[PDB]
């Protein structure tokens, strides 16, 4: 199951390479010729606009590396 | 299917995020798709 973006504290957060997508328990990005689910991150997204002008934008949680 | 058609099985792919692909394929990244896809869609219809 795939999403456009997501999401999240009002951002919408596009997959930087490759597509979101869904497990049956959690999303995931991954590159679009071969399964291999990333954990998605700050990283392995782009940050572009507010939540409204996307169609198909999912309410996920954007992982930050940064938190000790 | 999209690009997928000619490389190994179809793999059905929704419309606009093929066309997020093929917009991605030309330097423009994918927020421009999703952003604008009304307009985009309805220059792709007025041009048919
Ligand atoms: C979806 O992804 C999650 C996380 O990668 C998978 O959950 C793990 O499954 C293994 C194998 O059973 C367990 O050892 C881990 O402890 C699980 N992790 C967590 C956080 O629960 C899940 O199995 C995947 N589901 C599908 C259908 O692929
Ligand atoms: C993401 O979560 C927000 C809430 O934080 C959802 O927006 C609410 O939607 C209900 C109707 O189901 C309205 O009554 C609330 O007033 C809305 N709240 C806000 C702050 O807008 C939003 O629909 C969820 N998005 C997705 C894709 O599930
Ligand atoms: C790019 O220019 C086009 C027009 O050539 C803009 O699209 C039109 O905008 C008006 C409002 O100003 C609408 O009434 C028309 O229906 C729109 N038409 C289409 C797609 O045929 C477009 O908004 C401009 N885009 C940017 C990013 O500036
Ligand atoms: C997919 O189509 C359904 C109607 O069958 C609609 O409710 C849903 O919002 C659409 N999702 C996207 C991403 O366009």
């Amino acid at each position: 199951t795939t999403a456009p973006a997501i999401c999240h504290e009002g951002k919408a957060y596009f997959p930087r390479e490759g597509v979101f997508v869904f497990n049956g328990t959690s999303w995931f990005i991954t590159q679009r010729n071969f399964f291999s689910p990333q954990i998605i991150t700050t990283d392995n997204t782009f940050v572009s606009g507010n939540c409204d002008v996307v169609i198909g934008i999912i309410n996920n949680t954007v992982y930050d590396p940064l938190q000790p | 299917a999209g690009w997928t058609f000619g490389a190994g099985a179809a793999l059905q792919i929704p419309f606009a995020m093929q066309m997020a692909y093929r917009f991605n394929g030309i330097g423009v990244t994918q927020n421009v798709l999703y952003e604008n896809q009304k307009q985009i869609a309805n220059q792709f219809n007025k041009a048919i």
